[PDB]
RNA sequence: GGUGUAGUGGUAGGAGAGCGUUCUAAGGGCGUUGAAGGUCGAUCGUGAGGACGGCUGGAGCGCUUAGAAGUGAGAAUGCCG
RNA sequence: AUCCGGGAGUCAGACUGCGAGUGAUAAGAUCCGUAGUCGAAAGGGAAACAGCCCAGACCACCAGCUAAGGUCCCAAAAUAU
RNA sequence: UAGUGAACCAGUACCGUGAGGGAAAGGUGAAAAGCACCCCGGAAGGGGAGUGAAAUAGAUCCUGAAACCGUGUGCCUACAACAAGUCAAAGCUCGUUAAUGAGUGAUGGCGUGCCUUUUGUAGAAUGAACCGGCGAGUUACGAUUGCAUGCGAGGUUAAGUC
C-alpha cells in the first residue's frame, strides 16, 4: 500500500522568503494544531497554505485513507518561481528596476 | 569550430580537486584554481619538512630517555661512534621508548668507550 | 607511513611532583618546571597529547632574585583606556601574592590552546603546606 | 624476535611472518632474500654488534611489484610566466620474512 | 602507395602560432618583448 | 641494445618534439539488445589528456593514414543574457 | 676562440664592499671607475626583511655528514672544561 | 550571440520636431490521440482515472550544465585571532574501477591572494560582483634564406584553344 498524498501550488505571487517563515511554524506537527495554527496568524502567506494542506488532507481522504485524526505533516517546501520584471522612475531622470516574485508551495502528508 | 566540450572538462578536473574548501571555493572557477596552485606550492614546501620534522622528534625523544640512563643528551652520539655503532636515530626512538633492557645495554657500552 | 609512537589522550599516565623554591632564583625554578609541564624528560612526547605532569611549588616566598632586581624589574600593565599604564609591582610581589611571581611561568610556555591547560597544573603556594595531601606528591632534588 | 636491517639506505625492524615496504630488489616474483647486514637481535639478550653482527643472516620471500600514489609536483613563480609539471611514481616490492637468524 | 600516404622525409614543416598562452614561449605579446613602435600594431619604420 | 662519466633554477627571447577541437578523402567499424550530450566514480600516462563501469538520454558517431583551418579564454574601468 | 649566414630582445637599473667628484669629506642624495647579489634565485641565518653572511632545487624516501649561525625555556643541540 | 540587421507578419516595436538610429524572439509526439469522468479550491493550481513506448514529453511543452535559492541527514563546532591551506594526527562513521581504501576532523608546525606595470609589490600603485557564451599575428601580390623533390651546363613556362 502506500500513505502521504501530496499537494501544491504553483507560481503563488508571495515572496519567497516571507513564506518560509510560516512553514517553520509547521513542520513536524500533528494536522489538528496546524490549521488552528494557520488561522490566527495575520500574515498573507497563512490564508495559502491553510488552502494547501486542506486539499492534500482531501486528497488523503478521497482517493486512499481513513484516519484523518492520524496523519502528520512531515515535509514541507518553498521553491522560487519565475520573477516578472518592471521598472521604476527614480529622480534626475535615470530608472531602477523591481522585482516580482513568485513562489512554489508543497505539503507531504504521511500517517504517522 | 565552436568551444563546445574543451572548458568544461579543464574547469571540472579543477573542481575535483578542490572538494573540501571553506567557502565558495568549491563553486567558483576562478577564486578555485588559485588555492590549488598555493596548495601546490605547500605540498612541495611540506614533502621536505617531514625529513626535518623527525629528526626533531626522534632527537627529543633520545635526549629524554638517554637523560633517564645519567647520560647527557649528546654523549651518546660521541660514545656510539667512537664504539662503531651507527643505528638511525629513528631505531633508536623506538628502542629508547619500548626496549628499556636493550637501551640500557647500548648506553652502557656507550658509557664503557668514552670512559677511557 | 611507518610505526613511531603517536601517543593517545587517555595512555599517559602522570604523577604529582614537590618543588621547594627556599633560595633559588626565579629564572631557573620557572625553566626546569616549565621543561617538566611539556611532558618533557619523558619518552613519550607528542606534540599533541598532554603527556605533562603536575607541578606543586612551596615556600614562593623565599625565592631569591639576585643582586639588584629587588626594587627594579618594573612590571607593567596597561588596561587599554588612555592614560592607562600601571607600574604598580616592583619586587614587592615577593611580599604580597607570591603567587602570583604564575607569570615567569606563563611566559615560559607556548600559548597555544596546550599552553592554556599546561599552565593549569601549577599550584603556586607562598606557605609551606599542601592541600593536595590526599594524592601521594613526589620530591624533585634540584641541583640544575 | 628483532632485527635492524641495512636494506637500500634505510633500516627497519622485522619479526617473523610480516611484510615490508621495500624498494626494489631486482628478484623475479615469488623468490629467495638473503638480508646479510644485521645490526641489533632481539628477543631476551641482546646481541649488540660493531656494525654488521657476524653470524646473522636473515632469509624472506617476494610477492609482489608494485607502486606508490602518483606525487603530483607543479610549480609557478607569481606575477611572472612558468609552469612545470610532473608526476612520479615509485616501485616497490613486498617481502615476506622468514627464519631471522639461523 | 594507396590512399589510405606518405611525405618526404623532412618535406613539410607543421608552423607556429603564436599568441596561444605561457607555455608555447610565445604568449603575451607574441615575440615582441615590452613598449616601443616595433610592438604596437603595423609600427616599425620604413627600410633604410 | 646491460654498463660507465657528466649534466638537468630561470624573465625578454631562439630552437625541437608532442596533446586536443571542426571539416575533407581512402580503408576498416559501432548503433532502438541504445549514438552524440549531461552526472557520479576509490582508474591510466612524465605533460597537455585518454579509457572502463552505474544513472539519465532518444538519433547519429568513433578508430587508422594524409590534408585544410573562423583550432584552445581568467582579466580589455571587454559586449550580451 | 675566429669566419659566413637565418632570428630577436635590450638603450628607466638598484643597493652593498672599495677608489674619486659636486654636497656641509650631510642623506635610502647625485655622477663616474671597479667586484658581487637582486633584476632573471627558490632553501638556511640576521625576530619579521628583493640588494647583507652561507649556498644554486630533474624526482621520490619516517637514512647519514657538514657550512653560515648556535646549544636554560618558547625552539633542536653543553646549565660543557 | 553563428548566417543577411531581419529563419518568427523586420526596416516592424521602440527612441528624436526632423534628417536619422533599431532590437529580442526557431524545436511537444509518429499521430492532437492536447487528459472524458471524480475530489479540494472563488479561480489559478493540484491528486486520482485515462491517451501514449515514454507525461520527471502537459503546451514557458526534445536534451537540460553553471552561478543562485531550498529539504533531509553521516562527522565537527559556544576561552577563541584563521590569504582559510598544506604536513603531522586521536576519535566517530562508511565500504570502492581492490588498494600502501573513502568521509569528517579534537589538536600541533609552517605559511602576507591572482593579474598588469616596475630599480621595487602583500601593497595603501592599476583591473575583476558571480556564472555561461562570443571575443586578437590572417590572406593576395612580391623579395630573401633553410629543408625536400625532378632535371642539371642548362632550367622553365605565360596569356590563350579543346
Amino acid at each position: 500500500q502506500i500513505t502521504s498524498a501530496k499537494a501544491t501550488a504553483k507560481t503563488v505571487r508571495t515572496s519567497p522568503r516571507k513564506a518560509r517563515l510560516v512553514i517553520d511554524l509547521i513542520r513536524g506537527k500533528s494536522v489538528a494544531d496546524a490549521i488552528s495554527i494557520l488561522k490566527f496568524t495575520p500574515n498573507k502567506s497563512a490564508g495559502i497554505i491553510e488552502k494547501v494542506l486542506m486539499s492534500a488532507v482531501a486528497n488523503a481522504e478521497n482517493n486512499f485513507d481513513l484516519d484523518v485524526e492520524s496523519l502528520v505533516v512531515s515535509e514541507a517546501f518553498v521553491n522560487e518561481g519565475p520573477t516578472m520584471k518592471r521598472f521604476r522612475p527614480r529622480a534626475k531622470g535615470s530608472a531602477s528596476p523591481i522585482n516580482k516574485r513568485t513562489s512554489h508551495i508543497t505539503v507531504v502528508v504521511t500517517e504517522k | 569550430v565552436k568551444g563546445g566540450t574543451v572548458t568544461r572538462k579543464r574547469r571540472k578536473k579543477v573542481l575535483k580537486l578542490a572538494k573540501g574548501y571553506y567557502g565558495s571555493k568549491h563553486t567558483l572557477f576562478k577564486s578555485a584554481k588559485e588555492q590549488v596552485m598555493n596548495s601546490y606550492y605547500y605540498a612541495f614546501r611540506d614533502r621536505r619538512q617531514k625529513k626535518r620534522d623527525f629528526r626533531k622528534l626522534w632527537i627529543a625523544r633520545i635526549n629524554a630517555a638517554a637523560r633517564m640512563n645519567g647520560l647527557s643528551y649528546s654523549k651518546l652520539m660521541h660514545g656510539l661512534k667512537l664504539a662503531e655503532i651507527d643505528i638511525n636515530r629513528k631505531m633508536l626512538a623506538d628502542l629508547a621508548v619500548n626496549d628499556a633492557a636493550a637501551f640500557t645495554a647500548l648506553a652502557e657500552q656507550a658509557k664503557d668507550a668514552l670512559s677511557k | 607511513m611507518r610505526t613511531t609512537y603517536m601517543a593517545k589522550a587517555g595512555e599517559v599516565e602522570r604523577k604529582w611532583y614537590v618543588v621547594d623554591a627556599t633560595d633559588v632564583p626565579l629564572g631557573r625554578l620557572s625553566a626546569v618546571v616549565a621543561s617538566v609541564l611539556r611532558g618533557k624528560n619523558k619518552p613519550t612526547f607528542t606534540p599533541h597529547v598532554d603527556t605533562g605532569d603536575f607541578v606543586i611549588v612551596i615556600n614562593a616566598d623565599k625565592v631569591k632574585l639576585t643582586g639588584k632586581k629587588a626594587t627594579d624589574k618594573i612590571y607593567y600593565r596597561h588596561s587599554m583606556y588612555p592614560g592607562g599604564l600601571k607600574s604598580v609591582t616592583a619586587g614587592e610581589l615577593r611580599d604580597k601574592n607570591s603567587r602570583r611571581l604564575e607569570t615567569s611561568v606563563k611566559g615560559m610556555l607556548p600559548k597555544n590552546t596546550l599552553g592554556r591547560k599546561q599552565f593549569t597544573k601549577l599550584n603556586v603556594y607562598g606557605g609551606a603546606e599542601h592541600p593536595h595531601a590526599a594524592q601521594q606528591p613526589e620530591v624533585l632534588d634540584i641541583t640544575n | 624476535m628483532y632485527a635492524i636491517i641495512k636494506t637500500g639506505g634505510k633500516q627497519v625492524k622485522v619479526e617473523v611472518g610480516q611484510a615490508i615496504y621495500v624498494e626494489k630488489l631486482n628478484v623475479e616474483a615469488g623468490e629467495k632474500v638473503v638480508f646479510d647486514e644485521v645490526i641489533l637481535v632481539g628477543g631476551e639478550s641482546t646481541k649488540v654488534g660493531a656494525p654488521t653482527v657476524a653470524g646473522a643472516t636473515v632469509e624472506g620471500t617476494v610477492e609482489k611489484h608494485g607502486k606508490q600514489k602518483k606525487v603530483v609536483t607543479f610549480q609557478y613563480k607569481p606575477k611572472k610566466h612558468s609552469h612545470r609539471k610532473q608526476g612520479h611514481r615509485q616501485p616497490y616490492t613486498k617481502v615476506m620474512i622468514e627464519a631471522i637468524n639461523a | 602507395m594507396k590512399l589510405h600516404l606518405k611525405p618526404a622525409e623532412g618535406s613539410r614543416q607543421v608552423r607556429n602560432r603564436v599568441g596561444r598562452g605561457t607555455s608555447s614561449g610565445n604568449g603575451k605579446t607574441a615575440g615582441r618583448g615590452q613598449k616601443g613602435q616595433k610592438a604596437r600594431s603595423g609600427g616599425g619604420v620604413r627600410l633604410g
